[PDB]
């Protein structure tokens, strides 16, 4: 029930690495995972991985393991049930195949079997 | 599926409430703050961490300070009920000097009501006023009761507990400023060991901080609000009255024995204190650090704007000092050596309510020398520079420097919620 | 054991509903008077709770299902988005208005239950 | 609701037996001491009642049927000429002598019930 | 009646287990203050007992069977050499070390009983 | 078979505990020991016999005596709060004699503060000391409050009850010495009727023994331990002050009326007592009997080693006698006639705590004569012979002679045990 604003549209060239931000507000940032998805011109949607703003835990798809640098800040409490945090997304061996729109997605719940399901999406950032 | 309400009993939900706490102590002596009429202190203090929890504190609305503040003032009236009342001492005194405390004499009725004696004794100048003939400072103000020469003024760890069904909430965050939301909350049955150190300008024997030194206030941009500083490393203070005074028993009634100061054996010296110029310099510098994190500009320390508020007043050995602290806060900060203050001494310490009664601290025999850790500080800000003078005579600001970590919430274990469940 | 006394205050209601007897145990002269006062007050608030559990047929229960159907006017939220998301403190701030209405609904269901039970054992 | 707190004091026992939880709710320094005294006394009389309901197997009941057969020595009156005629206050003035005798009869039936229940769950 | 209030203190546990409601009844200014103090203390110790019986599912029971299997580490003694030999006071001096361990075992069995009962009435 | 734990509630098991008892009385008058603020005494005293039961008593660790002892001392301070304080009587007295009590006179302020009168009154020599001019014995010691001339000193049956959920344990064994295990135990809600007879050397109006006379002590081989004897047949004591004194009302303040002794009408005589030479001889012989069952040798009785401890002191009619009991214990035992002692009288009876306050027993009009049963005795043993002098001024030894039968245990009705039983 909050916003997940990201960075702008930063376009670099192959081999380099780009940092993508994802600042939260209006929801307890520690209670829900942060997922990273993208839609490249060549495939459809592809799940990259999520991270736990509380457990500090990381789980990404084997397709993006040895390329993704994924981190988070630590939420700054606004109220008892509100906070403001930020997740970070980097990539290693960058190419033109990875060109596409990227977003972060806050998890669905805090327990059960659909805890991390990317529910609340950001705005989108266009890569190279 | 369908949904029916199903009641749950014992759910972690609390409201902010105000209930009357109770104290607990540890323990062949007495105490004014009845730190013996409290119930035992629990050997195993069960501290439960409230993971994921974030509570909203405010050390300035906290009622525990408004309640303890009244318990101290109550614990003192209670301790002075059985003690002897010094109204016959409100007689015209014939006082000399010494070289400062006077050397007075006065006709007083004895154990027999129609026999008169003339006793002599010493009275600090603050405890007397000219009418040369003299009298006691309060005789035109309020009744005075000599504190029972067996109850001690010793700051003892007082553990404040909330009743069964209530809770006290801690804040373990090592940088928590005054109010706001704390993210490292824990619940406790009782507070830690609190020492009711009734101090002034310099907080004594208090709880230090971890990590860096913190400073607390309400609206720091409002100058009419005290600033309660907390140090992270105590700076040693050492006080003493070197005069080797004596105690004379004066029978002025059946069982009513007034204890006066006989005379001074040996050298006549000065009541004073000591702190390290180096440790108070680096500690003053630490206080200068975070006087910029909430300001810009230059920092100036300056002297205070009855003498209880104008000087570092406290209790040492059982006698109330009044150390002129001007040698402490007279430095301007841009961007061996012992500091010693001149402490006077008083025996009549009036109360702070509104024209009622006073007390007489009986004399202490021999010399007096105590050692304390000044761990806090009460400042007061007032062109192009900001000067902070040490203010603070209010008693509840002191407890406020220790009850900032705690908060009183009531438990409401009834919880209803819908589940796919119905009874037969 | 589990987390402890209120240790699941900011935990999900699903995990918090387990081991509720940790907060069911620890629920029960200037110093003397203010110590005895808290003693009498404690027994009062506790008995007020057991009093409610009694006139609800839950006297002796920690988790107690009833008959009153969950009115959606109180909250149109799924079982999933409550017991696996909201914490117990969040939840009853949402039911705060309707809490004194459900309390009345639980008493009629207990009075109209033993009234029927009375007819049952007449045979 | 119904009539209220004691509103069926002069009503027939049949109508009064309905909605008994209205009188089950509201049952629980010179000023301070005489205020705290009434507070402790209230909890006592209430607990004495719950104490009785406990050692009768009715702990948590408003209407509670038992085993003790109604001795006609207490009252040879029909169910009809009681529950549709006498008011609850009239009735127990008539049972006033036998009330402390029935109280004893209810405790033996609860002690001799769980004693048998103990043998039941031995199998 | 039977022997009376504690009359089976030095009697065998088998005979003492009968008629336990005789000790269930009688369990509930310098003079005034020390009289009111005992009054509040009484209600406390009593409620602490009913509190335990509640979070054990025995709220309203005098004899209450449970689920916890009797660990022989507590006492490897036969039912015969206990209930027909040892007196109740002898017995709990022997279980004195393990009494605070069984108390915990009874609460988990009541919490893990209504937790399962909750799943039962979901169907 | 299998074994599961099954909980039982209401099991006969108790622990030794100490809880605050409460009193109960029976009842157009008052009493110092607030034997009217107690709750009614139960008409039907339910005494339950604990068959097969054997409990371990000890009248010397028994806390009921340490609690009652403080209730009496508390009940007395409570009764002397509203009463008039006799501090203006601490004036220089001009005393004569009579033939013993003085005949004194003294200037005292009146209902008007600036008008002086000179009153006269009699004061027993013990109540005055020379400074010839005289004063009251306490004026250099403690404040004195005249007992309200309406509260009575009457030993009333005080029934000590244990709270709900606690128990008091009796011992019906007709020969039970001090401590040890009793085989004829019973449980009681409240003790029997206890009379707070504050006595000395000779126990008055106490509970006799059955069968033979018993003697109690801790380590009887330790001479620094009092010996509390209990007789099986009371020996009559008869005391009297034959002087027909009068009571004069002296207005020394608005509403503060001090009652003094006017003069003596008729014969001037002697305060004394009487016991039967024959009954105290056979009763002394009975005490000689069991002074051999714990000894061998010869028994010698001898006089006592402020006068409260040196003489049989007690209260008769409302005035405190001090009977020189040397005519009682001056006999050596190998293997008509009234014994009369010389009793003095006091009006100022100080307290026994440590330098606080005193009391003034107002004069009783007319003659005084009371009759009592001396049922106990407090001895004290000190070559080839053992001599037992009557010692005992300690107040808790008196209650100890009555609370030996009783013991405070708490009830713990929770009982778990394994049976072939499981729930579904
Ligand atoms: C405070 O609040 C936070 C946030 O609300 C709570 O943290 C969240 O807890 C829930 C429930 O406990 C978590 O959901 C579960 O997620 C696990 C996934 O873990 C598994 O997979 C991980 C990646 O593959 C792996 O790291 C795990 O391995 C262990 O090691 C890590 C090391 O970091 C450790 O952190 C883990 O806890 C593991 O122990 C593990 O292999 C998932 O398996 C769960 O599903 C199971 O359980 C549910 C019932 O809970 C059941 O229904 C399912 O069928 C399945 O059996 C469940 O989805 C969530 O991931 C946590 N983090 C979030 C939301 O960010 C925290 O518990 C609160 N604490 C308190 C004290 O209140
Ligand atoms: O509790 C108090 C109280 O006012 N105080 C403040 C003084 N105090 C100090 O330690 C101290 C600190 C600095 C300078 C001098 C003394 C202890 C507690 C009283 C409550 N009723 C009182 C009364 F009827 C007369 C006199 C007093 Br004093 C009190
Ligand atoms: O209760 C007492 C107390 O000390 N006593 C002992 C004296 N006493 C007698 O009967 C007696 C026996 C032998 C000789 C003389 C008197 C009754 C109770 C007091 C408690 N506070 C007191 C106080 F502030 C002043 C004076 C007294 Br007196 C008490
Ligand atoms: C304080 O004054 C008193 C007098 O009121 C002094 O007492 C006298 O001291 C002298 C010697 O200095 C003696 O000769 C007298 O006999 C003393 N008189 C009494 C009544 O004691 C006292 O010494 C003075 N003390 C101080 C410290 O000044
Ligand atoms: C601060 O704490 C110290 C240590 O407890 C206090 O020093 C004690 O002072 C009392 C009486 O003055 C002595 O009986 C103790 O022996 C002292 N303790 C030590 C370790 O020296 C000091 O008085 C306290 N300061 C204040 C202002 O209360
Ligand atoms: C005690 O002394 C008083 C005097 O202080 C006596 O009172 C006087 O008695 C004489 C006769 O003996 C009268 O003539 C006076 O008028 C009395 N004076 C007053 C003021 O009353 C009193 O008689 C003496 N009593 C005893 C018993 O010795
Ligand atoms: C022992 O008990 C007797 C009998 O109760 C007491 O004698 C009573 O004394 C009071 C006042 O002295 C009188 O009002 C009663 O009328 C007396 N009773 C009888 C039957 O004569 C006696 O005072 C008691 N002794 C002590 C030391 O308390
Ligand atoms: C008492 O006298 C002093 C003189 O030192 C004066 O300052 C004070 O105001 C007076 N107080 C009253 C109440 O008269
Ligand atoms: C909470 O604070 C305590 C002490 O200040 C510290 O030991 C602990 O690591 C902190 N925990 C968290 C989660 O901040
Ligand atoms: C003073 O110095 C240190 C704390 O820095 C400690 O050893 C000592 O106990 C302190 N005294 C107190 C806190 O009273
Ligand atoms: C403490 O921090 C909070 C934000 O965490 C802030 O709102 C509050 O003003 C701070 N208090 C002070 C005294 O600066
Ligand atoms: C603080 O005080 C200033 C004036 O001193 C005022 O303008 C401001 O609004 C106050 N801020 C708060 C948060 O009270
Ligand atoms: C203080 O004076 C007394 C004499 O009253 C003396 O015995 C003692 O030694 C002196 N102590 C010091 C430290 O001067
Ligand atoms: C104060 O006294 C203590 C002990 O006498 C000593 O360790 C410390 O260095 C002193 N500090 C100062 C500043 O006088
Ligand atoms: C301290 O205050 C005095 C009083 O006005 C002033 O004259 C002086 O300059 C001040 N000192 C500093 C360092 O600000
Ligand atoms: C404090 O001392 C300074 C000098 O160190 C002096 O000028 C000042 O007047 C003193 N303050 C008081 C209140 O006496
Ligand atoms: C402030 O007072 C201290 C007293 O120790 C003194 O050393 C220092 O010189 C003063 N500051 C001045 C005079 O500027
Ligand atoms: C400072 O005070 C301490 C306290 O005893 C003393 O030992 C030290 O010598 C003093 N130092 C100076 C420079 O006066
Ligand atoms: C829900 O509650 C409202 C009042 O809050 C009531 O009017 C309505 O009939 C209820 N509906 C159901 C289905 O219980
Ligand atoms: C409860 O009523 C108040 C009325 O002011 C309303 O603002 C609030 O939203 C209501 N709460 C819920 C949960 O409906
Ligand atoms: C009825 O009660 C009487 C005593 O009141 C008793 O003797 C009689 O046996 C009882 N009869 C029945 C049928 O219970
Ligand atoms: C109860 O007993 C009294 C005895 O005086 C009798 O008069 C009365 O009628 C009895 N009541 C009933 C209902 O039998
Ligand atoms: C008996 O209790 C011990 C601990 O006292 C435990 O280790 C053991 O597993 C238990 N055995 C059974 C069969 O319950
Ligand atoms: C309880 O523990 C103590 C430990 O000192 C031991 O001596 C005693 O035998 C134990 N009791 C039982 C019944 O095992
Ligand atoms: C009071 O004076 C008397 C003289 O009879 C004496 O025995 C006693 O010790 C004195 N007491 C005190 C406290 O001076
Ligand atoms: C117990 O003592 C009482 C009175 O002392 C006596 O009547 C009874 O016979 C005794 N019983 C036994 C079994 O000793
Ligand atoms: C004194 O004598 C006998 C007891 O032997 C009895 O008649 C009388 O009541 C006794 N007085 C008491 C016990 O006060
Ligand atoms: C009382 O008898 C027991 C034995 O029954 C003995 O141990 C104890 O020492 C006796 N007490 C006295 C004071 O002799
Ligand atoms: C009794 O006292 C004697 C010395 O007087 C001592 O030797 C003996 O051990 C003591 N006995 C007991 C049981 O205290
Ligand atoms: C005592 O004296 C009064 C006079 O005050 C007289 O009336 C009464 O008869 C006398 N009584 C005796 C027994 O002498
Ligand atoms: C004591 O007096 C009573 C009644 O006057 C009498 O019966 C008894 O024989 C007397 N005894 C003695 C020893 O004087
Ligand atoms: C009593 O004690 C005195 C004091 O020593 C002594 O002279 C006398 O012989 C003793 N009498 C007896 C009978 O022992
Ligand atoms: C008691 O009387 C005897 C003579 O009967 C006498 O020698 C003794 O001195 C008296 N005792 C006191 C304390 O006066
Ligand atoms: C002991 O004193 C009594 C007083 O009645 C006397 O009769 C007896 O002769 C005395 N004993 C002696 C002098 O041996
Ligand atoms: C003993 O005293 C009683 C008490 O009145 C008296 O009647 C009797 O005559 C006296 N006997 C002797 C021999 O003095």
């Amino acid at each position: 029930q909050g916003q997940l604003v990201q960075s702008g549209a930063t376009t670099t060239k192959p081999g380099s690495s780009v940092k993508i931000s994802c600042k939260t507000s209006g929801y307890r940032f520690n209670f829900y995972h942060i997922n990273w998805i993208r839609q490249t011109a060549g495939r459809g949607p592809e799940w990259m991985g999520w991270i736990s703003p509380y457990s500090g835990d990381k789980n990404l798809a084997p397709a993006f393991q040895d390329r993704v640098n994924m981190t988070t800040d630590t939420e700054v409490p606004v109220t008892s049930f509100t906070s403001t945090g930020a997740a970070y997304m980097e990539i290693r061996n960058l190419t033109s195949d990875d060109t596409g729109t990227y977003f972060c997605a806050k998890g669905l719940l805090r327990d059960g079997s659909s805890t991390w399901l990317p529910y609340l999406w950001g705005q989108g950032t266009l890569l190279t | 599926a369908k949904k029916w309400v199903t009641v749950y009993y014992g759910v972690p939900v609390w409201k902010e409430a105000t209930t009357t706490l109770f104290c607990a102590s540890d323990a062949e002596v007495h105490n004014v703050w009845a730190t013996h009429a409290c119930v035992p202190t629990d050997p195993n203090p069960q501290e439960i961490v409230l993971g994921n929890v974030t509570e909203n504190f405010n050390m300035w609305k906290n009622n525990m300070v408004e309640q303890m503040h009244e318990d101290i003032i109550s614990l003192w009236d209670q301790s002075l009920k059985p003690c002897v009342k010094l109204t016959p001492l409100c007689v015209t005194l014939n006082c000399n000097n010494v070289n400062e405390m006077k050397n007075c004499s006065f006709n007083v009725t004895t154990s027999i009501r129609d026999k008169i004696k003339k006793e002599y004794a010493l009275f600090y100048k603050l405890d007397v006023v000219p009418l040369t003939n003299y009298r006691l400072i309060n005789c035109n103000t309020s009744v005075i009761t000599q504190a029972c020469p067996k109850v001690s003024f010793e700051p003892i760890p007082i553990h404040y507990c909330a009743p069964a069904g209530f809770a006290i909430l801690k804040c373990n965050s090592k940088t928590f400023n005054g109010s706001g939301p704390c993210t490292n909350v824990s619940t406790v049955q009782c507070t830690h060991g609190i020492r009711p150190v009734v101090s002034t300008q310099l907080l004594l024997n208090g709880s230090l901080a971890e990590e860096e030194i913190v400073i607390r206030s309400e609206n720091i941009t409002d100058n009419a609000k005290t600033i309660i500083v907390q140090l992270n490393e105590a700076v040693e203070i050492n006080c003493t009255r070197p005069n080797n005074n004596t105690r004379k028993s004066i029978h002025i009634g059946p069982g009513r024995a007034f204890y006066a100061t006989g005379d001074i054996i040996g050298n006549i010296r000065q009541a004073h204190c000591n702190i390290s110029k180096a440790r108070w310099n680096e500690t003053l510098g630490q206080i200068v650090a975070k006087l910029e994190e909430q300001f810009p500009k230059t920092i100036i320390f300056n002297h205070s704007s009855d003498p209880e508020i104008v000087t570092h007043s406290f209790n040492c050995g059982g006698e109330f000092f009044y150390c002129n602290t001007t040698p402490l806060f007279n430095s301007t900060w841009n961007n061996e050596q012992n500091i010693t203050l001149q402490c006077r001494i008083k025996q009549i310490i009036n109360m702070w309510q509104g024209v009622g009664k006073a007390m007489y601290a009986p004399p202490i025999r021999g010399q007096i020398r105590c050692s304390s850790n000044i761990t806090g500080l009460l400042l007061t800000r007032d062109n192009g520079t900001e000067t902070f003078r040490p203010g603070g005579g209010n008693m509840r600001d002191n407890w406020r420097s220790e009850l900032y970590k705690y908060k009183v919430v009531k438990i409401e274990p009834l919880g209803i919620a819908p589940t796919a469940c119905k009874r037969r | 054991f589990i987390l402890g006394f209120l240790g699941a205050a900011g935990s999900t209601m699903g995990a918090a509903s387990m081991a509720l007897t940790v907060q069911a145990r620890l629920l029960l002269t200037v110093w003397g008077i203010k110590q005895l006062q808290a003693r009498v007050l404690a027994v009062e608030r506790y008995l007020r709770d057991q009093q409610l559990l009694g006139i609800w047929g839950c006297s002796g229960k920690i988790i107690c299902c009833t008959n009153v159907p969950w009115n959606d006017s109180w909250s149109n939220k799924t079982i999933n988005e409550i017991w696996d998301n909201m914490t117990w403190m969040q939840w009853e701030k949402e039911i705060d208005n309707y809490t004194q209405h459900i309390y009345t609904l639980l008493e009629v269901s207990q009075i109209q239950q033993e009234k029927n039970e009375q007819e049952l054992l007449e045979l």
